[PDB]
């Protein structure tokens, strides 16, 4: 069962070169299996970018996942936002482990992160932001809720 | 102290924590016939030496004439003038670069 | 390795204990029980509290304390809130200092030392105290700090001229006032004042404190003392005893007023003589003459026996736990060479040994 859970790793990569989604593949040797399937429509191809969604779960099937894994430092053309906090905050350890967890290569890794409430998830967020140090914006489905975070 | 060493050849020189040696023949126009240095043959260890570089809450610390008046870091450096209060037995001593900068914290530590 | 660092750790003991010497000891003895009520001992790094550890192992220090040495008497100052407190003075009744001591555990300590007060008012509780009558206090600090009305050295000079001797017992670490006391108080002797590293050794510090100290020849106090042993009557009526005034079935007499008292070992209250009885001086002559260490011998040696002496068991093999009285000659193991030595006071060995 671990052996079967042997993926194509750093082989398939979408990059979004300013707002154009170009699915790259680390060589030309995941073209001939990716080309079997057909359902789409290195090397990189035209892609309905909202089929990107659906696609994802398709390449899931067929066992080739794409990972996502900012080279912001080297993506100089979105504009960084470099911005720290102060030293008066304190990290703690289970969010430095979280912090670590899509900073293992130092490539923004992106994922889920579900924390108990009242563990200032806001704050890990903040300091996720401000390690990232670009452009970035922040969505949930009310009001009073959002100002306060922007507060 | 040249006239000194033109007026006596047995010059002997020595002091506690020299350290290194070679400058000081650069500082002062002279050479030694020879010199080397001691360290003590001690049973067991009993200074105990260490480099704090952060405090508890693990922030770097310093003592710059420019970021000298970081009340954060003002805030930490009394974290361990209370933790070192509570524990000292007989006496403990402070040292600073600066006696104004001393009277300066003292005084916002006093207020 | 664990048997080997058993072995060079019984060994550092063994070099600490070389010192086995048959030392006049203090058996006529007066003692005054130290204790604070501060805030210090209500922190909970010790589980459940510092006052409540100090609170239990008091209570068995009192009750080692009167099995092994009964004709002694003990008093209890308690230090609480800037002034010293007295709750029970000496006495041959544990019970006084019992029920002291668990009204201490259902109150709640909390305070600042005057170790100056604290001294002083010890002082005066051992003004009244003969000469042959050792004057002894231990002293517990949970502190680092003490603030007093006046001068200590006065009193550390007044206290060395009312020959005593002291043990201090701190909580952190060494301080250098207390290293003083027992120093000046113990002519140079620095070994009084101990600091606890843990609960163990702190258990092992009070089972020391419980053993008499050996006097010196210049302090010299070679005297008599007039005693006599009162006469237990297993009486046939409720009868008034001389102290509490109650009606008791049975008693002893007084040797010379033939007044009964409940208990023993105590003064009498009318014609004012010691009564004990020949368990009291008979507990202490393993302090008289001591029972010396004995001869660990190597494997190497063909033995005498392979079997131990004594409890009559098979001797191991790496190492040789087969342990010879010096006294008698015979090769003991080290389950029974430990358990005589922490009990027994007599060699059976020597018992077959004949002179
Ligand atoms: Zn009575
Ligand atoms: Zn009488
Ligand atoms: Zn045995
Ligand atoms: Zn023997």
């Amino acid at each position: 069962f671990i052996k079967g859970a042997t993926i194509s790793y750093g082989k398939v990569k979408l990059v979004i070169k300013h707002n154009r989604y170009f699915v790259e593949t680390t060589q030309a040797d995941i073209l001939q299996m990716l080309l079997n399937d057909s359902v789409i429509g290195v090397h990189s191809f035209e892609i309905a970018n909202e089929s990107v969604e659906v696609v994802k779960k398709r390449c899931q099937e067929i066992d080739y996942p794409v990972l996502e894994e900012y080279d912001f430092r080297n993506d100089h053309r979105n504009p960084d936002l470099d911005i720290d906090l102060k030293p008066s905050t304190q990290i703690r350890p289970y969010q430095e482990k979280s912090l670590s967890k899509m900073f293992g290569n130092g490539r923004a890794r992106s994922g889920i992160i579900v924390l108990p409430c009242g563990a200032g998830k806001t704050l890990v967020g903040i300091t996720a932001a401000c390690t990232i140090k670009k452009s970035v914006i922040v969505l949930c489905t009310s009001s009073v809720s959002v100002m306060q975070w922007r507060q | 102290i040249k006239p000194v060493f033109e007026r006596f050849s047995s010059v002997i020189i020595t002091s506690g924590t020299i350290s290194p040696l070679d400058m000081y023949p650069r500082m002062l126009n002279f050479k030694t016939v020879l010199q080397k240095s001691y360290a003590m043959t001690l049973a067991k260890k009993s200074f105990l030496p260490m480099i704090i570089t952060k405090g508890s809450d693990q922030v770097a610390i310093s003592s710059r004439f420019e970021i000298r008046n970081d009340p954060s870091i003002v805030r930490n450096y009394g974290s361990m003038l209370v933790e070192f209060a509570k524990i000292t037995p007989d006496g403990m001593v402070v040292f600073f670069p600066s006696y104004l900068y001393m009277e300066s914290i003292v005084s916002m530590w006093q207020t | 390795a664990s048997l080997v660092a058993s072995i060079v750790e019984a060994r550092k003991k063994r070099t600490a204990k070389k010192n086995i010497t048959p030392y006049q000891r203090g058996i006529i003895r007066s003692l005054i029980l130290t204790l604070d009520c501060s805030e210090a001992m209500l922190e909970k790094d010790l589980r459940p509290n510092r006052h409540a550890m100090i609170i239990q192992y008091a209570i068995d220090f009192v009750h080692e304390f009167f099995d092994q040495n009964p004709i002694s008497q003990m008093g209890i100052i308690i230090m609480r809130n800037g002034l010293a407190q007295l709750v029970s003075q000496v006495s041959g009744n544990p019970q006084d200092h019992i029920d002291a001591l668990k009204s201490i555990r259902k109150q709640e300590p909390k305070g600042n030392p005057s170790l100056q007060n604290a001294l002083e008012m010890a002082r005066g509780l051992l003004l009244p105290v003969p000469a042959h009558c050792t004057r002894e206090v231990l002293i517990v600090f949970g502190s680092l700090s003490t603030t007093d009305p006046g001068d200590i050295h006065q009193t550390i000079d007044s206290l060395v001229s009312e020959k005593i001797r002291v043990k201090v017992l701190g909580l952190s670490a060494q301080v250098a006032i207390c290293k003083e006391l027992c120093k000046a108080t113990n002519y140079g002797d620095e070994s009084f004042y101990k600091i606890l590293l843990d609960e163990t050794h702190l258990k092992e510090l009070f089972n020391e404190a419980v053993t008499p100290l050996p006097v010196n020849k210049i302090n010299k106090g070679f005297t008599l003392v007039k005693m006599g042993f009162p006469t237990r009557i297993f009486e046939d009526t409720p009868t008034f005893c001389s102290c509490h005034s109650k009606l008791v079935y049975g008693g002893y007499f007084c040797p010379n007023c033939h007044s009964k008292v409940c208990s023993l070992p105590t003064v009498c209250p009318c014609c004012d003589l010691m009564l004990i009885l020949s368990t009291h001086l008979a507990r202490s002559y393993h302090h008289l003459m001591p029972l010396k260490t004995f001869a660990e011998v190597p494997t190497t040696e063909k033995f005498r026996s392979e079997d131990c002496f004594s409890c009559q068991s098979r001797f191991p093999i790496l190492t040789s736990s087969r342990y010879r009285c010096e006294d008698c000659k015979q090769e003991f193991c080290v389950d029974c060479d430990v358990f005589i030595h922490e009990i027994l006071h007599n060699c059976p060995g020597c018992e077959s040994k004949p002179v």
